């Protein structure tokens, strides 16, 4: 099989600036008929791949003309002339000269923006859930940049570990930020043994860590 | 307009057969190859094989040959992908795809929206939906379901700005959980309703989120 090598696998870039991705095949994609059987695709989060360039250098219908492809033989390049915020996603090359068709591993384009602090919100467990004997405490970090962020749970000022999980959204297509949720899970029995529940957030956009908290039962 | 409309998400037991569908419209069905592509969760793309519907000519990836069969039904312009005996490793998203032009295979252009296949011994479990009560922030916690996926919208799709629906997290219980949040003007606190659908369990919930 033909091996497709993409580089870089991660590509930071600033809107307005040019960007370019390399795709190198182990074998020539140049057909006897003169065409290179190499297509480029963009796969945005939660969507199916979409054609950008086919047969080496033909822009597909509807693709903005800031996208272009070039190359021949084994070395190919996708070039974005002026990156937009909406271009975040993963980019793939695919060869169609040899069965089975094979893809590059994908290049994840990350959109650079200014540092942005999270807005932090804490949510006590609902009365409905507490009926059932479990307590989920949720801390939301909204619309921040860059992605690195530390969430520290504290119960009666005791540092928690091993009882929380985090989920992070993909970069927003308009403002290029991330959001994160952390869920602290305790049994109703453990939740009722304590009063102050707090999540402390550390992030580049914050001069000092920010703590949101509540007292159980008080509102 | 070209459409590749794939069948819905599937949960099957190991050892079972499975056939998923790709309903095409908007173009000459008989003279365009249809290819099938696997995407493992958060991974890349693997080409499985393809079929030319006119004469059901097929070409397979040798690593999938014999494990799957591709076929068509011209009378309803539909292509199929079939496993004789599902394995846990077949849990993945599957796409159908079509080349830019009729005739000889030149690569791919149009892609279907994908079909999620989950191969599991476990029974389906519907979520419990709990409120995250309130710029203010509010949302819904969709807890303890299996298999993926769930969908969440706000106010029947009328509220889209400021919504973040998080990737599901797999909990130590072996069940998924996810949260959906929205930021809204503090002054309104308007009626806010999260619409949760977990089709595998016929679970549908419209929770009103109030302070
Ligand atoms: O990011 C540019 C983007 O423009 C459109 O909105 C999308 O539909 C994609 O097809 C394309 O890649």
């Amino acid at each position: 099989d033909i091996v497709m090598t993409q580089s870089p696998l991660s590509l930071p870039v600033t809107p307005g600036e040019p960007a370019s991705i390399s795709c190198k095949s182990s074998h020539s994609l140049l057909h006897s008929n003169g065409n290179n059987y190499l297509n480029w695709f963009l796969q945005k989060p939660g969507r199916s791949p979409q054609l950008l360039i086919y047969l080496g250098s033909s822009r597909a219908s509807g693709v903005p003309d800031r996208f272009s492809g070039s190359g021949s033989g084994t070395d190919f390049t996708l070039k974005i002339s002026r990156v937009e915020a909406e271009d975040v996603g993963s980019y793939y090359c695919m060869q169609a000269i040899h069965i089975p068709s094979t893809f590059g591993q994908g290049t994840k384009v990350q959109i650079t923006r200014t540092v942005a602090a999270p807005s932090v919100f804490i949510f006590p467990p609902s009365d409905e859930q507490l009926k059932s004997g479990t307590a989920s405490v949720v801390c939301l970090l909204n619309n921040f940049y860059p992605r690195e962020a530390k969430v520290q749970w504290k119960v009666d000022n005791a540092l928690q570990s091993g009882n929380s999980q985090e989920s992070v959204t993909e970069q927003d297509s308009k403002d290029s930020t991330y959001s994160l949720s952390s869920t602290l899970t305790l049994s109703k029995a453990d939740y009722e043994k304590h009063k102050v529940y707090a999540c402390e957030v550390t992030h580049q956009g914050l001069s000092s860590p920010v703590t949101k908290s509540f007292n159980r039962g008080e509102c | 307009e070209v459409q590749l409309v794939q069948s819905g998400a599937e949960v099957k037991k190991p050892g079972e057969s499975l056939k998923i569908s790709c309903k095409t419209s908007g173009y000459s069905f008989t003279n365009h190859w249809i290819a099938w592509v696997r995407q493992m969760p958060g991974a890349g793309l693997e080409w499985m094989g393809m079929i030319y519907p006119h004469d059901s000519d097929t070409r397979y990836n040798p690593s999938f040959q014999g494990l799957v069969t591709i076929s068509v039904d011209k009378s309803i312009t539909t292509a199929y992908l079939q496993w004789r005996s599902l394995k846990a490793s077949d849990t993945a998203m599957y796409y159908c795809a079509r080349p830019p032009f009729s005739g000889s295979y030149e690569g791919l252009d149009y892609w279907g929206q994908g079909t999620l296949v989950t191969v599991s011994s476990a029974s389906t479990k519907g979520p419990s939906v709990f409120p995250l009560a309130p710029t203010a922030a509010l949302g819904c916690l969709v807890k303890d379901y299996f298999p993926e996926p769930v969908t969440v919208s706000w106010n029947s799709g009328a509220l889209t700005s400021g919504v973040h629906t998080f990737p599901a997290v797999l909990q130590s219980s072996g069940l998924y959980s996810l949260s959906s949040v929205v930021t809204v003007p503090s002054s309104s606190l308007q009626t806010y309703i999260c619409n949760v659908n977990h089709k595998p369990s016929n679970t549908k919930v419209d929770k009103k989120v109030e302070p």
